[PDB]
């Protein structure tokens, strides 16, 4: 309806460079032949979905008074005897013969496969007829074709080729500032309460772009009008005054906006929302402020490399013996880092068919590279990364091909659009020698066997939502559970539970038994210490002493 | 009118074999 | 009346959040429009309905139909396609503009992976232009005049990306399997124009059903109803010229139909992985009380008692191991539970999951696993874990580590991203120390229960449980057959009743046949036993015993810096 | 032939076969002779290829259905047996599986008979001996 260069926000590059291709000559056209260069034809446009890309081009078919006629790829074919030719032909006729008008094409792919890739007879008719026209179409005759595709891909080079359609125009994703100006141009027609702070909310939206803002604020809306409809009992026959003037979308609209919501591209490999938070990782205190650090510094302090002109460290792997928080570590990193996050299990990616899981790799790491930032969790590297050999086992190096992709689409990182990738190995002797690489998986991270504290600091953290005994004291145990895995203790407190639920639904049929021939419903409403000594009277060790022989010995390796 | 069609042939599939190392 | 066969809100029932997401973002933009344009933002119009199959997807949008007083146009995915070249745009454009234009209009698209695969799969030609047209339908010039989009689908991973951004299809409703509550009201609402008997409970029906989704209620009930028609139609004959009307009425599905339906049924995801009903009971295995207890504590209570897991605010136990020498029982433990046990059972063998294709062992673990976690709650059988449990890298000639990707894959599976519901592993393994080691981790299998050879009590609680059907002499005592066993296992004394009945068959084949040449045994007696256990020998020898008690003093040893422990 | 009737386009060798028996029930009482059959009936649960379960269903379907042969009969021949689906190797598809193995020496004595009764020859040579000395010959 009425869109214009207001309404258009970010890649403010872009929108100089297409306002000049599109206005300069269109309206000044004396200026060129003045100049002496003959103004160009064509321009096309590609990038993620959703980058306002087809907002831009109904902006620039508004602001220019220039008349305007709009085709879309797949709607110039038919069925009458091949009229799409006549179609094409009717349309640029008209654009010549009406006035020195624009013409914009939309999804071009759909109308311009590669030849080879094609199969048929028409194709080839409407991809040679578009190419003839595009020629004929003359630099004095005083129109500019602007196209727009949401895959560059998808085309032959034969209609990219100069004097045809020689400027190409990166849109891609804006910045943190250009989705702050996103977000105060969506905001500008609502009634926003006072406490909102846009600059907070383009600190923590990083994946979303162009027009997942939109949805947030809507969603967001909505939202408010929920929790103002319920309080109100806006019956459905009555229509409510006093009401409308108070609606205002408050802060914890947002705050529950940005909890449910997901970058449209990540929106495949969502995963379902589970509660992890950094105060119930009791132990590893080190390695929480070590990793919240190195996570958090590139994404919040970037001024301090930019001086120092360094790219600081990506890669880290995990390794240690089992159950020690690891699956723990990447689930709290999930949840409460800030930055977006896709963990991917070993094996999901291989399959029986030739090729197609190189392309799911390429397709996971082109996801985490468009939403970037991201944290990638490599769990079970023992699958991927083996040790190739001469053991000729693989189906013609198909484990060999994936894994040499795999090296040369991670070690293609670039300092922008920063991409960490988290490292969970059980056994890490069997990972190949070119993950400890510098630019690859540099930081080793090793996960020990906790000590006396550590474990007094697991069961605390551990048992934070559980009734306890008042005067019960962890420090025996502790004392006790000495090579003790953080997973054996969670069997131990597992077990004292099971024994408390037998002793309360024992005494639960038992009153009822001699009620039928309120009061307290639980007469132990919390463990107790005998529920727990005979949980820890039937404990057994999770790690035997040959794997901490060895992991003590890979660690003295380095 | 000129008619059209759909065509879907055939793709790879990969095997794999077992080795003993006597 | 086709007014009264109209399905309202009422009828679809169990989700009660998606309804009304759904009612309001259909209703509100279109009773309050006013409110909508005081807010400042405009309603999503697009929404993507996605679920298992049987949970109410097509039934919501026939209540939504119904309910809303605006245009309803349904298209059905292949019907767009047609052969001549350039028509499926051309229904789609008639389709959009008749809609929009014929005053507000919902639009449904049923079944959209028919349509938008991936953009870059395909290999067609109509298929990439329907998927172009439909893009530029959604979004462009003129997008939308007050219009929505519903589409449903059973396996949203196959849709075209760009459908699933702002603007196309805003909002992703997850139409999942209903709780107990849920398949309550799903079975209220299903059974409210039958006719029941007072007996009839539906709270312990929905109690015991674990994994039903909707059209498995349906098929309960009608199953159920079809039985009682069968109970009915035995006592009245054919009567093919008409029916009684003392009959007709007073018919009364009681409770008893509905228990024979739940136990006849299965879940609609499981039949096709459905296991023979073996029947077993608890008082067929003998001895190991321990065993049978901790197993009944550990299985019954979090799937019928969570309130106090909730309250105590811990997670349950969830693996089981057992271990030791062959025939003690393990397997026949893991026939009882899969027969008696209410929870839902998937039999695995160890080495039947193998495939010759390329990681497809891996695809079938995790839609076995994905399987019994969307049905849940389940117990898994994992039997012979020695076959899939190898020690990583001891094999340096093999298949491409395809075993071990595939322990790989189940130690991530059975502890990885997932909410860990309901899934219960048990673990049957006669070569306990090839089992990998984090297998044996707590978390995953955390019960390692051993199964000695029986005792003298024990074996005498076999032999009672073996021969409870049998008929047997009066004057005949187990005793002295359990004080001169002393070594043997439960198979063994399987055997020596066997051999006692072949010994009592052959007599009495053969006092038959002299009858019939010009019942003389009416049990087994004496000497069929005397003569029965002279080709007795013990299965497991001493080695492998002496194996399996180091392996069990062994773990006592690791039992060790354990006392008193007083607080 | 064997490889002849698939062919990559959808619903064209399922078409040439239902082609082939209509015209051969229409015409007259005739024989059928699929040669090669192992070429277009693989075994179902091994294969991927969907046109060869397409055309094995279909052979299964037009053989045995409602009303499916009136006064017709078909042969097939192939090189191994194995290699094929059980449900056509029973009663009503294909009933007994007749072997022919290496002729004896007595049928190269009948077939050196047969190839050489028009064609002039010196009378020295015997027949027994050429059989004898051709042995592991076959047809
Ligand atoms: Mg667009
Ligand atoms: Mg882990
Ligand atoms: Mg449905
Ligand atoms: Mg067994």
């Amino acid at each position: 309806n009425e869109v214009g260069y207001d309404d258009i926000g970010g890649c403010r590059k872009q929108m100089a460079q297409i306002r000049e291709m599109v206005e300069l000559p269109l309206r000044h056209p004396q200026l060129f032949k003045a100049i002496g260069i003959k103004p160009p034809r064509g321009v096309l446009m590609y990038g993620p979905p959703g980058t306002g890309k087809t907002l831009m081009a109904r902006a620039v078919a508004n602001e220019t008074g220039a008349f305007f006629f709009l085709i879309n790829g797949p709607e110039v074919m038919s069925k009458m005897a091949g009229e799409s030719e006549s179609n094409l032909r009717k349309a640029f006729e008209e654009a010549e013969k009406n006035a020195p008008a624009i013409i914009f094409i939309d999804e071009i792919d759909s109308i311009a496969p590669k030849r080879d890739k094609t199969n048929g007879e028409v194709e080839r008719r409407v991809v040679s007829q578009l190419l003839t026209l595009m020629d004929g179409m003359k630099a004095r005759s005083n129109v500019v074709v602007i196209a727009a595709t949401n895959r560059p891909n998808s085309i032959d080079p034969a209609l990219r080729r100069f004097g045809r359609f020689d400027r190409e125009v990166d849109i891609g994703i804006p910045d943190a500032t250009g989705r702050l100006e996103v977000l105060r141009i969506h905001t500008k027609n609502m009634k926003l309460a006072d406490d909102v702070d846009l600059e907070a909310l383009a600190a923590e939206t990083h994946g979303y772009v162009g027009a997942d803002i939109a949805s947030l604020c809507s969603e967001a809306a909505m939202q408010q009008i929920r929790e103002k409809m319920d309080l109100i009992d806006l019956d459905e026959d009555e229509i409510d005054a006093e009401v409308l003037d108070s609606l205002g979308v408050t802060m914890d609209n947002f705050r529950f906006a940005l909890g449910n919501s997901n970058p449209s591209a990540l929106r495949e490999t969502v995963v379902e929302s589970v509660n992890v938070t950094w105060d119930d990782v009791g132990g590893l205190d080190e390695i929480k402020e070590e990793l919240k650090e190195t996570v958090e510094y590139p994404v919040l302090h970037p001024d301090q490399y930019t001086k120092f002109g360094l790219s600081p460290s990506k890669g880290v792997l995990f390794y240690g013996p089992p159950g020690t928080g690891k699956t723990l570590l990447a689930k709290a990193v999930a949840t409460e880092v800030s930055a977006n996050f896709i963990s991917v299990k070993g094996p999901e990616l291989l399959s029986m068919w030739y090729g197609e899981s190189e392309s799911n790799i390429r397709d996971i790491f082109d996801k985490a590279r468009a939403a970037a930032p991201t944290v990638v969790f490599l769990d079970e590297l023992d699958s991927i990364a083996k040790a190739r050999g001469g053991s000729l086992g693989d189906a013609g190096g198909a484990s060999d091909r994936v894994v040499n992709q795999l090296l040369t689409e991670m070690d293609g990182m670039n300092a922008k659009k920063n991409v960490f990738v988290i490292g969970a190995t059980n056994r890490p002797d069997q990972i190949d020698p070119a993950i400890l690489r510098p630019g690859r998986l540099d930081q080793l991270i090793y996960v020990p066997l906790p000590d006396e504290n550590a474990r007094l600091s697991i069961l605390n953290a551990q048992l934070r939502k559980t009734p306890l005994e008042p005067g019960l004291e962890l420090t025996a145990i502790a004392k006790a559970t000495q090579g003790f895995s953080g997973a054996d203790l969670l069997y131990i407190v597992q077990r004292a539970a099971k024994y408390a639920i037998k002793d309360s639904i024992e005494a639960h049929r038992q009153h009822e038994a001699e009620k039928e021939v309120e009061p307290e419903v639980d007469p132990v409403p919390y463990i107790t210490k005998e529920h727990f000594a005979e949980a820890m009277k039937t404990a057994k060790r999770s790690v035997s002493d040959a794997e901490l022989r060895r992991y003590e010995a890979y660690s003295q390796q380095m | 009118a000129a008619a059209a069609a759909a065509a879907a042939a055939a793709a790879a599939a990969v095997a794999v074999a077992v080795a003993v190392a006597a």
